[PDB]
């Protein structure tokens, strides 16, 4: 019925912190994914960008 | 609850739900059988009366 | 501490008789990983050991 | 089935297997006890006839 695409940049160490229901500063203070999350997390290194 | 959070506190509470619901179901089954036995006894008593 | 112990002689200290604050430690910058078992990182401020 | 593939899908399907087996077993136990009651009633009816 609809898709939501959220875009941001983050530290490579912090890509471990984005999974749904996960804990950490980037989660509880910046962007929290809920427990009922159904979707896909995508990330790639962006040195040249 | 005062140690874990929802994502895994639910994992533990589900184990407890399974256990306690199974115990209560066993108790209710035993009580149904025993109540049938008492029903037979009461029918005998009424016939004797 | 100036010097952490070697794993061959890992150091051990005991904490008793004090009031703690684990929030400031959990969110502090330098910490690459802070992961707990049997208790939640956000919950530590409401248990008494 | 249309969302989860195999390994992460069976983990959920077995939950339904357990739940529905429990429900069906409860139903069959209740029916056994009720059929025993009806057996007693039919025996009484035959004796009365």
């Amino acid at each position: 019925t609809n898709v939501y695409a959220d875009s941001f940049v983050i530290r490579g160490d912090e890509v471990r912190q984005i999974a749904p229901g996960q804990t950490g500063k980037i989660a509880d203070y910046n962007y929290k994914l809920p427990d009922d999350f159904t979707g896909c997390v995508i990330a790639w290194n962006s040195n040249n960008l | 609850l005062s140690r874990l959070d929802k994502v895994e506190a639910e994992v533990q509470i589900d184990r407890l739900i399974t256990g306690r619901l199974q115990s209560l179901q066993t108790y209710v089954t035993q009580q149904l059988i025993r109540a049938a036995e008492i029903r037979a006894s009461a029918n005998l008593a009424a016939t004797k009366m | 501490a100036t010097r952490f112990a070697s794993v061959y002689a890992w150091n051990r200290k005991r904490i008793s008789n004090c009031v703690a604050d684990y929030s400031v430690l959990y969110n502090s910058a330098s910490f690459s990983t802070f992961k707990c078992y049997g208790v939640s990182p956000t919950k530590l401020n409401d248990l008494c050991f």
